[PDB]
RNA sequence: AGGAUUGGCUCUGAGGGCUGG
RNA sequence: CCAACUCAGAACUGGUACGGACAAGGGGAAUCCGACUGUUUAAUUAAAACAAAGCAUUGCGAUGGUCCCAACGGAUGUUU
RNA sequence: AUGACUCUCUUAAGGUAGCCAAAUGCCUCGUCAUCUAAUUAGUGACGCGCAUGAAUGGAUUAACGAGAUUCCCACUGUCCC
RNA sequence: GUAGGAUAGUGGCCUACCAUGGUGGUGACGGGUGACGGAGAAUUAGGGUUCGAUUCCGGAGAGGGAGCCUGAGAAACGGCUACCACAUCCAAGGAAGGCAGCAGGCGCGCAAAUUACCCAAUCCUGACACGGGGAGGUAGUGACAAUAAAUAACAAUACCGGGAGUCUGGUAAUUGGAAUGAGUACAAUCUAAAUCCCUUAACGAGGAUCCAUUGGAGGGCAAGUCUGGUGCCAGCAGCCGCGGUAAUUCCAGCUCCAAUAGCGUAAUUUAAGUUGUUGCAGUUAAAAAGCUCGUAGUUGGACUUUGUGUUACUUUGAAGAAAUUAGAGUGCUCAAAGCAAGCCUACGCUCUGUAUACAUUAGCAUGGGAUAACAUUAUAGGAUUUCGGUCCUAUGGGAUCGGAGUAAUGAUUAACAGGGACAGUCGGGGGCAUUCGUAUUUCAUAGUCAGAGGUGAAAUUCUUGGAUUUAUGAAAGACGAACAACUGCGAAAGCAUUUGCCAAGGAUGUUUUCAUUAAUCAAGAACGAAAGUUGGGGGCUCGAAGACGAUCAGAUACCGUCCUAGUCUCAACCAUAAACGAUGCCGACCAGGGAUCGGCGGAUGUUGCUAGGACUCCGCCGGCACCUUAUGAGAAAUCAAAGUUUUUGGGUUCCGGGGGGAGUAUGGUCGCAAGGCUGAAACUUAAAGGAAUUGAC
């Protein structure tokens, strides 16, 4: 059964991006997916995405711009304190110069760079670069 | 030796042990 | 897919985006609830009460007109059956198989299906006990199951 | 595939515990059968030379490997110890105290010598290497 | 090494197929695996049609045909040359020959 | 198979029936 | 208010005696034979012998199988 | 040393599965082991078995026995006497 | 649990009485440990693996038990008592014994030092400034381990190169003068006293014999196709291999290589992504349970503020031994270290320094509330003011029972999740009963007459007593041809003649209903071809075993003939197959194409037909498959999944760790048995194996 809606959303985008598609539909939609997309959008990894209301869970259509190499979830959602962010980046990111790990913290969903600035820990949702 | 017949040989050998051990209980 | 098979069917109803009643539907909510109570007293269940309204009264969805589901309306009037409808039908099927199986001891296919039906009864009964729709001590007994249904 | 649940800590730990036994190296040390070996977990051991024997070299080689049956003093077990170097068997006499060591493969046979896993290091308290190089002589005669 | 995608037979979505007996040696072989040939020929060989027709006791008469369905096992089909060993590329061709 | 207990005397506790609103 | 006798425990006590007479299994490790209970040479043999349940074979559909009878008839047979 | 194997005479068929110095072995107090200070006894093995062997039933077998047998513990006037 | 007893005191610590509880797949109980625990140690990109007897902390013991005195403190052992085990002395009547304190001895072993000096330092103890201290220190032994660092430097000749010439560089047991500690020794210093070090008079180097060793020189792997010897011998060789008369590998010489006062050989870390949480495998290499159900476990759609219910998580802080680790300062000559020192030249100074970080998990305390878990909800025992009654109680409060108000009064949505209902269908799905079919065998009747059968060829076998063959009829038992397919149904096994009955089911359709009820599953369950087992029935055909005829050197086989069990059925067992797609299940995503099966929607004009069926065209959902293709994957074969994997993580179960030994031994469990399930070790071995290529056959 559907266990992680975030995994389906990111897996669909990653497959579509490699195939060279311009648009991709994500179903079901969730506020976790939307916030994850916003983090990618702010860093210029996706274009404009639109949420469609179907009275059940909604759907999202995401415009791709070809800048996204890979995006995936980390399951299970391990706890990550501020001191342990450095270890995770050395494992999941191509280098120490680009790529973001998305964390869910008490202050909201944000990338690891923002988490260090606010000095807040949390759990890993995924990554992209 | 064909595996089927080697299996048959071992099963025969187990009967003799079974009968040779129950001879003294 | 299916709980107790390899089927992967997706056929189902597709509710419209418009939750409000059609402009051509003139029956008011009090009238609809009166009919629902009237049908319930005749022995009909929530599943087949809605079918009559859709096919004979033009009421596609009771919630659109009344704002509440059929079962909720019956409960407010004290007409909800003690055993939920879906659990009731599973018990009836199990009784039918057992009655057939007593005369057919070599029908191993029926014996296989009886296990599936009864296991489905226990899973559903467990859920209702947690939600307090059944008595806390309620238990399904093959010996006395036939007395409950029918 | 692998169990991934955040609450699956017990299953992963218990699964690995069972599967480590499938590893031959792990099972050899944790079985406890090492103490039943003639050395009983020791690097060396002293023994008494029972007789001087020769063992046919395994094929495709052809030779007579000079060995010596030795009874270990500490437990009385009899083993075959290879005598290395050329003409060193002449330095070994029956009913003599010899220090024995492993053959280098941790209880496994070495080279073309069949079923031999020990070698002689000392004879009568003198290393065979010293005798071979004429550094020392056996204490007798 | 797997030689054929079909495994040498024609069975999909079913467990068991009852066997038939080879027309040549009587060997048991699943029906979907046996090589089947339906032979239709005149009951009288072409070398004797002229003689039989001349001796016909009726002004008009059509010689009946002999219908025989032959089911061979793999060994008999190869030995009898009903089928031949083909190259790796030609094994996939399923259309009957000319 | 194997082991322990057993007398006398003076006591203690437990196990009931029928009547009475 | 009236009750019968089963069980359990404690103290004290005698020269450690006390199922005080009477009554009343010795026990264990194996082999042979017969499965067992039963029966047998009254008056020298009680057994490993006979019988036994179980197993198998044979005959017979009544104008019959087995058997008795001098003859006539009869037993199995109130049977199948 | 033994004889899987081969040769040869030959039967209606040449004792198979099992079992054994057996209540069945002459030789014989057979050979080995075990039990004993010492055992023609007992038990376990071995088998070219004078002369074992399959409802003339073969091989086993819990329970049973006023059935035959060997040993050990208890017990003792059986004995030392 | 109650009441006592005992104890410094709590407590089944113990007694009496009473109750029937307590623990357990979240592993109790029991077993193993060559198991004292921790601080820590080794190795470590990260995670991790292994070790931790030993100087700091805690515990425990004093040959094995037990008991006890004294005392603030002991179940003390350099205190006592007894037993047991060892053992000393004796005038044989007795008496005295405890080194796992220091040294030493024996024994055990692969394995470990002086029967030395001293209380001077550190500190402890007593009546005590003073005594004592095998604690502790000092020296001896000490290649456990660790640090620094000699065994030559320079110049001129001869010889040999580089940039005819001339500057630079390299060799020589040549020739020269210089330097110096190993050693030795006045002395001083060192020390409790000695000794060593440090310092230093004299002495102390040319083959500076003041002599560097340990392993190698075929490959891995730095270094010889040198010379003599040996001749598949002797030996080497961790692995691959070398040696059979011309050995790069053995035994030697020479030369060369590596490390170097060190080096070789005989548990554990690394290598090992060959234990994989990070991070491995299971189509064919080792590895998906035959199939489905199912509890615990593990994992679970979306939705609630954006612009005193209980927890996990995260942030910060407090607490937290030292030593070790990291690390700041500091020129012990450097260094391993140490915790010292530095400053100036007075009767001294820098308050000199002796930082700081790290420290799982659990616990304590603040801030945050996204994600996530549990709990909760509709006859509100609801929230909210207000007005009473009653009861209890202080210098009003509390409890309880009511009235009248206030308010938007109080229920998220219906997953291309799941369950259930309904509708018309579909299917070789299952059970029961029943209909039919030709063939085979047998018999009867009738007909005919010498062969028939079988084989590569023959023979066993049958036959004028009529075989084989032909027609008709009957019985018996089995089987269900053709149709029949890269088609259908079923969880799998499996399912195929007709019709009836019984219950069940997928898919499709649905503006029906419930509303997370789900996915996968230890334990535990249902089904499970064939063969087999017990008994009854049946017994055509076929047919293990058996017998015989052939073939053959032999033929216990293949071929032929006869035939027992069996083959069919019922009742009861067995639970195993290449039970295969050699591929577990659920979910998402990622190419194209036609055909086909079931259902439905739309379009259309034909039917020797009764809106519909059959056919034609378009499309949707579901199913068995196939074809092309790589942008993918793979060792490849190949796969549209075996793809979306070092750019590694959707959930979950089972399962593999070189080849054998071995699915064997043993124990347990199931079975009447056959056997099933569970399941080793000793030992052995350098390959076995997968895919593909060229040859040869
Ligand atoms: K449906
Ligand atoms: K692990
Ligand atoms: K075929
Ligand atoms: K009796
Ligand atoms: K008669
Ligand atoms: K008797
Ligand atoms: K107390
Ligand atoms: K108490
Ligand atoms: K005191
Ligand atoms: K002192
Ligand atoms: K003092
Ligand atoms: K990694
Ligand atoms: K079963
Ligand atoms: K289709
Ligand atoms: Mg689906
Ligand atoms: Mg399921
Ligand atoms: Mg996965
Ligand atoms: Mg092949
Ligand atoms: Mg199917
Ligand atoms: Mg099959
Ligand atoms: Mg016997
Ligand atoms: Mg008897
Ligand atoms: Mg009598
Ligand atoms: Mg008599
Ligand atoms: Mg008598
Ligand atoms: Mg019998
Ligand atoms: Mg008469
Ligand atoms: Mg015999
Ligand atoms: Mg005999
Ligand atoms: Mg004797
Ligand atoms: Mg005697
Ligand atoms: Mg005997
Ligand atoms: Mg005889
Ligand atoms: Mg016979
Ligand atoms: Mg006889
Ligand atoms: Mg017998
Ligand atoms: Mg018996
Ligand atoms: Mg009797
Ligand atoms: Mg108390
Ligand atoms: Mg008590
Ligand atoms: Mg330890
Ligand atoms: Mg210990
Ligand atoms: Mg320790
Ligand atoms: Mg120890
Ligand atoms: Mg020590
Ligand atoms: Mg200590
Ligand atoms: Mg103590
Ligand atoms: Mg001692
Ligand atoms: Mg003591
Ligand atoms: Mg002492
Ligand atoms: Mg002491
Ligand atoms: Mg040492
Ligand atoms: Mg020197
Ligand atoms: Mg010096
Ligand atoms: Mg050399
Ligand atoms: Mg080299
Ligand atoms: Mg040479
Ligand atoms: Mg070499
Ligand atoms: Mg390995
Ligand atoms: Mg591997
Ligand atoms: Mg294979
Ligand atoms: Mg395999
Ligand atoms: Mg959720
Ligand atoms: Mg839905
Ligand atoms: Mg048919
Ligand atoms: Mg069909
Ligand atoms: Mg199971
Ligand atoms: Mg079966
Ligand atoms: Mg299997
Ligand atoms: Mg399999
Ligand atoms: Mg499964
Ligand atoms: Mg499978
Ligand atoms: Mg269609
Ligand atoms: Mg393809
Ligand atoms: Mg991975
Ligand atoms: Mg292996
Ligand atoms: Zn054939």
């Amino acid at each position: 059964v559907r266990v992680s809606v975030l995994n389906d959303a990111l897996k669909s985008m990653y497959n579509a991006e490699k195939a060279g598609k311009a648009q991709v539909e994500l179903r079901p939609s969730s506020k976790v997916i939307i916030k994850f997309l916003i983090v990618m959008q702010k860093h210029g990894y996706i274009g404009d995405f639109q949420y469609v209301d179907d009275h059940r869970v909604g759907k999202i259509v995401v415009e791709l711009n070809g800048r996204l190499n890979k995006c995936g979830v980390i399951s299970p959602r391990f706890d990550v304190g501020v001191a342990t962010i450095e270890g995770w980046t050395a494992r999941l990111l191509p280098s120490r110069q680009f790529g973001y790990i998305v964390l869910t913290t008490s202050a909201g969903i944000m990338d690891h760079e923002e988490a260090r600035r606010k000095n807040v820990g949390g759990k890993v949702l995924g990554f992209f670069y | 030796m064909r595996a089927k017949w080697k299996k048959k040989r071992m099963r025969r050998l187990k009967r003799k042990r079974r009968k040779m051990r129950q001879r003294s209980k | 897919g299916r709980m107790h098979s390899r089927g992967k069917g997706i056929s189902a109803s597709a509710l419209p985006y418009k939750r409000t009643p059609p402009s051509w539907l003139k029956i008011s909510a009090p009238d609809v609830e009166d009919n629902i109570c009237k049908f319930a007293k005749k022995g009909l269940t929530p599943s087949q009460i809605g079918v009559i309204l859709r096919d004979s009264h033009g009421i596609a969805q009771v919630k659109s007109v009344t704002g509440s589901k059929i079962l909720r309306i019956l409960k407010a009037h004290g007409l909800a059956p003690e055993i939920p409808e879906d659990l009731y039908h599973l018990i009836k099927k199990a009784v039918a198989i057992r009655k057939h199986l007593e005369r057919n001891r070599k029908d191993k296919d029926s014996k296989f299906r009886l296990i599936l039906v009864e296991s489905r009864i226990h899973r559903l009964a467990r859920y209702y006990k947690k939600t307090k729709k059944l008595p806390p001590v309620w238990k399904y007994e093959s010996t006395t199951a036939s007395t409950l249904v029918a | 595939g692998k169990t991934r649940g955040m609450g699956a800590g017990r299953k992963l730990k218990s699964h690995r515990r069972r599967q480590r036994w499938a590893d031959k190296s792990y099972k050899k040390s944790h079985l406890g059968n090492e103490w039943k070996k003639p050395f009983a977990g020791s690097s060396h051991a002293k023994g008494i030379v029972l007789e001087k024997i020769g063992i046919e070299a395994k094929q495709p080689n052809s030779a007579i490997r000079k060995c010596a049956r030795v009874q270990l003093i500490k437990n009385g077990k009899k083993i075959a110890a290879f005598v290395p170097n050329d003409g060193c068997l002449n330095y070994i006499e029956e009913n003599d105290e010899v220090l024995i060591a492993g053959f280098g493969r941790k209880g496994h046979a070495v080279g073309d010598i069949p079923g031999v896993r020990f070698k002689v290091v000392k004879v009568s308290g003198v290393s065979l290497l010293a005798l071979f190089k004429e550094k020392k002589e056996k204490p007798r005669s | 090494t797997f030689k054929r995608r079909n495994g040498g037979r024609n069975k999909h979505g079913r467990g068991h197929v009852k066997f038939i007996r080879c027309s040549n040696c009587g060997k048991c072989c699943p029906k979907d695996k046996a090589i089947k040939r339906f032979l239709v020929r005149n009951i009288v060989e072409q070398a004797a049609v002229r003689d039989v027709q001349e001796a016909c006791a009726f002004e008009l008469y059509t010689l009946p045909k002999l219908y025989l369905k032959m089911q061979y096992c793999v060994s008999c089909a190869i030995h009898s040359k009903v089928v031949r060993v083909r190259s790796r590329t030609d094994r996939r061709v399923r259309e009957p020959p000319q």
